[PDB]
RNA sequence: CUGCUUCUGGGUCGGGGUUUCGUACGUAGCAGAGCAGCUGCUGCGAUCUAUUGAAAGUCAGCCCUCGACACAAGGGUUUGU
RNA sequence: CAUGUUGGAACAAUGUAGGUAAGGGAAGUCGGCAAGCCGGAUCCGUAACUUCGGGAUAAGGAUUGGCUCUAAGGGCUGGCAG
RNA sequence: CCGCCGCAGGUGCAGAUCUUGGUGGUAGUAGCAAAUAUUCAAACGAGAACUUUGAAGGCCGAAGUGGAGAAGGGUUCCAUG
């Protein structure tokens, strides 16, 4: 119920539309963080180093239009922020987004 | 917490730039209490501080292009920016002759 | 500069030794008026002449 | 200016519709100026032809979904004749 | 090296700094100011005037990519081969 | 410290674009816009847009934002707190 992991394709292209060249990739990280808070209501969204890398792969201006993302709500580690759970947003390499549904991947 | 003393020393001992000093981010606190070059030379032997390899500047497409230049490709009339004299001077042609 | 005369390096020596704060037992003396050293001199602010 | 359970609702993604651009990569070809080798085969070769009105983008302030996916009967501050 | 002594969020007007504009083309303006045109190299071609030095990149044209070839221009060693 | 009788004067401030010191309104305002750009994770820590480490994306581009010096500075060097 709480340790839930779900696949998602995030249309970055329609969350980045009209932002300036030197703020596209920085903004793309902030809508993937909003996307985590929205689907899995956790303020503590920790976004994987490889997903950062994946967004920045084409540089600051050019960003992947769609990125596949594993979104995993988990039990928080010790020295607790009052946020009971956090979301770990992990990159999933994909060759085609054509006919990719949101899948409830299981433990 | 602060490894500036130990990245500076590591750069001096490796005889490289501090650009190329890799400090193991996992064993940070064991690098932290180095404080001397002799202590850092141990962490080079232990392979905790490592010289990063040189960022590659391959001149392979340079060679591929220079091989085309040898056959007269890319050397046409609309690729000549300096004068015929500037490119290959008449005084050097004469000297040769 | 790096190249100095002996005369200037003795001048610069005295000015260094004058640039220390008062000892914390000087204000415990009977007729103390000194709170802190007023004649302190930072190397950006006041440029020591020359 | 709007929306926030008539078992319904917006939202995310997907899929169609529209549309922009002009025919993707890969593979195939006794298409290709010619050239090199080996006794016709084999290479190197811009480009060309088919696959291919292909590929790619398309609401972020396009249209349509009843296909997936979670979410939604809350929280806060006030108001009395 | 961390964007020059701060970030965050929006993308109104006025700026400042960049662009682009149908048809016309200086009608604008004190004035083509500003902007734009022009630009490299090769091959042509080049006037008035002149102190014969120039003017001169005068003006005015053509060509320029990629690719596959062809020809020409050399050393070394015992009209030649290697 | 003062009343009375005398004595004496550097003896009465609203101004002098007065002097010195203090404080307003302006006003939480102008502003914190020259030289392209940051991002993710971790660590220390009461506390992190800015510190440090790692990873990414960038910039200077050898007439350098590089490595050394002369003038000038004078301890700014270095470690620890």
């Amino acid at each position: 119920n709480e340790v839930v992991t779900r696949e998602y394709t995030i249309n970055i292209h329609k969350r980045i539309h009209g932002v300036g060249f030197k703020k596209r990739a920085p903004r793309a990280l902030k809508e993937i963080r909003k996307f985590a808070m929205k689907e899995m209501g956790t303020p503590d969204v920790r976004i994987d180093t490889r997903l950062n890398k994946a967004v920045w792969a084409k540089g600051i201006r050019n960003v992947p239009y769609r990125i596949r993302v594993r979104l995993s709500r988990k039990r928080n580690e010790d020295e607790d922020s009052p946020n009971k759970l956090y979301t770990l947003v992990t990159y999933v390499p994909v060759t085609t987004f054509k006919n990719l549904q949101t899948v409830n991947v299981d433990e | 917490s602060m490894l500036r003393l130990q990245k500076r020393l590591a750069s001096s001992v490796l005889r490289c730039g501090k650009k190329k000093v890799w400090l193991d981010p996992n064993e940070t606190n064991e690098i932290a209490n180095a404080n001397s070059c002799q202590q850092i030379r141990k962490l080079i032997k232990d392979g905790l501080i490592i010289r990063k390899p040189v960022t590659v500047h391959s001149r392979a497409r340079c060679q591929k292009n220079t091989l085309a230049r040898r056959k007269g490709r890319h050397m046409g009339i609309g690729k000549r920016k300096g004068t015929a004299n500037a490119r290959m001077p008449e005084k050097v042609k004469w000297m040769r002759r | 500069s790096s190249h100095k005369t002996f005369r200037i390096k003795r001048f610069l020596a005295k000015k260094q030794k004058q640039n220390r704060p008062i000892p914390q037992w000087i204000w415990m003396k009977t007729g103390n008026k000194i709170r802190y050293n007023s004649k302190r001199r930072h190397w950006r602010r006041t440029k020591l002449g020359l």
